[PDB]
């Protein structure tokens, strides 16, 4: 329930079209929605990283997302919990671009990894040539219905919107931590409100 | 149109061009029940009395032999005997049948000479598609 | 003779064709990017060695965002004569059809305009032995090299088959210490089309959408200047 | 401060905490001519009469032995004999000297018992610095 402030983003790709994944060497075509385009995913990834790098100032000290976010594995895994489809690739450009094939056709890429991870989001290893993990960076699974929208039934590949959620710890017995998170939220609102990319339509919500 | 190709080991010759028609976009899309033409321009480094064309379809890294109607290159637009430093244009035309599957694969085309060595060897990406 | 030398001789031939066919004239679509909210950083080699300073725009996140803008610009499509006009229809791509990649003069082409190549690292469980710092430091001294001499083995040539010389894609550095650059220069050369006014009109119709797209692009981490060949004929 | 560590095979014990001080940022930055303390809390799964501390500096994957003044672990905060299922804290303090080379390396620390097997085996990243970063 509560005790968790949500900084949320809804991202769509108006200037990008759906495309078809065709498995090698044959098989049924699999459609993929506009925001599941590889370049869109790279841009969204860099926006997410940028948000992770936002710094505010409170009480003569600097405040980063790491200082207010939900890090359930602290202090050995200090990675902030980020609910995002990019976390299926550990928020890594490298894992996102990871692909395998011969010199002519791709046998496995981010398409197959996506198809596997949405069915087993807690898997530490997909059962493909990639051997990549599905688990998020924060040590927990990212469920597909929380990071994708607009898809039909449970065909998550037909998603038309991406949902990126930064949960930060909420407090009722510590006004200082609340005001700190509120200052960071101010910097976050300024940043996202001054970010313009013709390939991305972005809706932002803080805990105003 | 001239298509991109990988040389799989032309020891006794140098490929100048691999022209597949019609193939507007690459990898070449082969509609089922429809004939396509291949024209290989190469320069021979040796003199050979015969030339035997051999075709394989590579799937999952494994070559699958594909018999053609005529394997003799002397009846394929090459004036035998092949002379050194001369330039030739191997010509052929094959129909995509409806029995073929709708798969992606790599077509490998060789032209062997007297010592059974490659005057040319090339591979191109090909996808047999359905017109339905 | 030596059958192992085929890719090297072939790549050498592609390089020769490119520099033989680059030409002195083309339409220039240019960007000058700086990083306001990013400070310089220091690269320390493993296991030891002199520290190398790196300017603000050479931060890894800045380079990723700039690469995003670059790919996006390469994806700009315009409309003209009831027909689509992509950058590839008008870009200077000498090695076509064997190599259809558009010529992009940018530091990102030291990494073949790939996020993965940019993030390529090698090391033990704790320290990195080689990353984009070492690759950048190598390629600016040997731009035409087919491979760096490091654990990465990555090429320096930039996607169009030819070298990127550092003084063309970097600004604000001292002497020839390219790592101290404070500005990135990204150049898109477009064919002139002297005797074909149709494809010239296609090129200008793409240039207007380039100007509009970059005008509508705002990133708080970047300050972006941009010029197009169209700005000259638009006024005087 | 509790630092991150890699377990190099603690057979006869379970590491609970590796504490290096002062180390505000990791990999631990060691200034020349200083002193740093290590405090390893672990749980022994075996009984043992003795315990010997063994330290290596791993450079480019090669372990290089580093003699420490007091290798006997029973004189470093551990009350020998060591009892099974009991928690212990190994303590030590070493100076970073000026003639040590300023270099990045991996510090491997183990504590052997009667069977010459590791009650704990851990390794952390360390950088001897001529200037901080
Ligand atoms: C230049 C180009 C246009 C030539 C086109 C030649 C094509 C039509 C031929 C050459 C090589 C051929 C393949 C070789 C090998 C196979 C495997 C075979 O699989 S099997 O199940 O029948 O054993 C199916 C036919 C298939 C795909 C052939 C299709 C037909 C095939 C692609
Ligand atoms: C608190 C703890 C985690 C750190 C304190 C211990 C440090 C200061 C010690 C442990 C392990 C030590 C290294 C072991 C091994 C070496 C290799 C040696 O190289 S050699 O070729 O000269 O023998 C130089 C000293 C050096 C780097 C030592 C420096 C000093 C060294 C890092
Ligand atoms: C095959 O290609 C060569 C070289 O382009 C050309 O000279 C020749 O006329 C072509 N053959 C046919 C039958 O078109
Ligand atoms: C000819 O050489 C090919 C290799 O290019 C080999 O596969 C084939 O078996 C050889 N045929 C004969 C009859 O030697
Ligand atoms: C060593 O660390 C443990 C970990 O909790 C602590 O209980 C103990 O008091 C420490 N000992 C010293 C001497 O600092
Ligand atoms: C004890 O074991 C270690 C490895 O666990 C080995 O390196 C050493 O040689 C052994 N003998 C000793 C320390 O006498």
């Amino acid at each position: 329930g509560p005790f968790f402030r949500t900084e949320q983003l809804i991202i769509r790709a108006p200037l990008t079209d759906k495309h078809i994944y065709q498995p090698y060497p044959s098989g049924a075509d699999v459609p993929f929605g506009p925001p599941l385009d590889i370049q869109i995913l790279h841009q969204v990834l860099d926006l997410q990283i940028a948000i992770e790098n936002i710094t505010a100032s409170y009480d003569n000290e600097t405040v980063t997302l790491q200082d207010i976010c939900l890090a359930p594995l602290s202090p050995y895994n200090t990675n902030c919990t980020i609910l995002s489809v990019l976390n299926y690739f550990q928020n890594s450009h490298s894992v996102l671009d990871h692909k395998k094939g011969d010199d002519f056709f791709v046998y496995a890429d981010y398409h197959t990894h996506f198809l596997y991870c949405v069915r087993a989001p807690a898997s530490l290893n997909d059962t493909s040539l990639l051997h990549d993990p599905c688990l998020g960076t924060f040590g927990g699974p990212v469920f597909p219905w929380l990071v994708l929208g607009g898809y039909d039934d449970q065909n998550y590949n037909n998603a038309t919107a991406l949902v990126i959620t930064f949960p930060v710890n909420n407090y009722y017995n510590d006004t200082e931590k609340l005001q700190r998170a509120q200052a960071w939220e101010k910097e976050f609102i300024n940043f996202v409100k001054n970010y313009k990319n013709p390939n991305l339509t972005i809706s932002f919500t803080a805990e105003r | 149109e001239p298509v991109q190709f990988k040389d799989c080991g032309s020891v006794d010759g140098v490929i100048k061009e691999v022209n597949v028609s019609p193939c507007p976009t690459q990898p070449c899309q082969l509609s089922k029940g429809q004939s396509y033409s291949v024209n290989v321009t190469f320069t021979s480094n040796i003199q050979s009395k015969s030339s035997k064309a051999v075709v394989h379809g590579i799937l999952m890294g494994v070559p699958v032999p594909f018999p053609i109607p005529e394997p003799d290159g002397c009846k394929s637009g090459i004036n035998c005997p092949i002379q050194k430093d001369k330039t030739y244009s191997y010509l052929n035309k094959l129909p995509v049948k409806s029995e073929y599957p709708s798969i992606k694969l790599v077509v490998e085309w060789q032209l062997q000479d007297d010592k059974n060595q490659s005057l040319f060897c090339w591979e191109i990406p090909v996808q047999i598609v359905s017109h339905l």
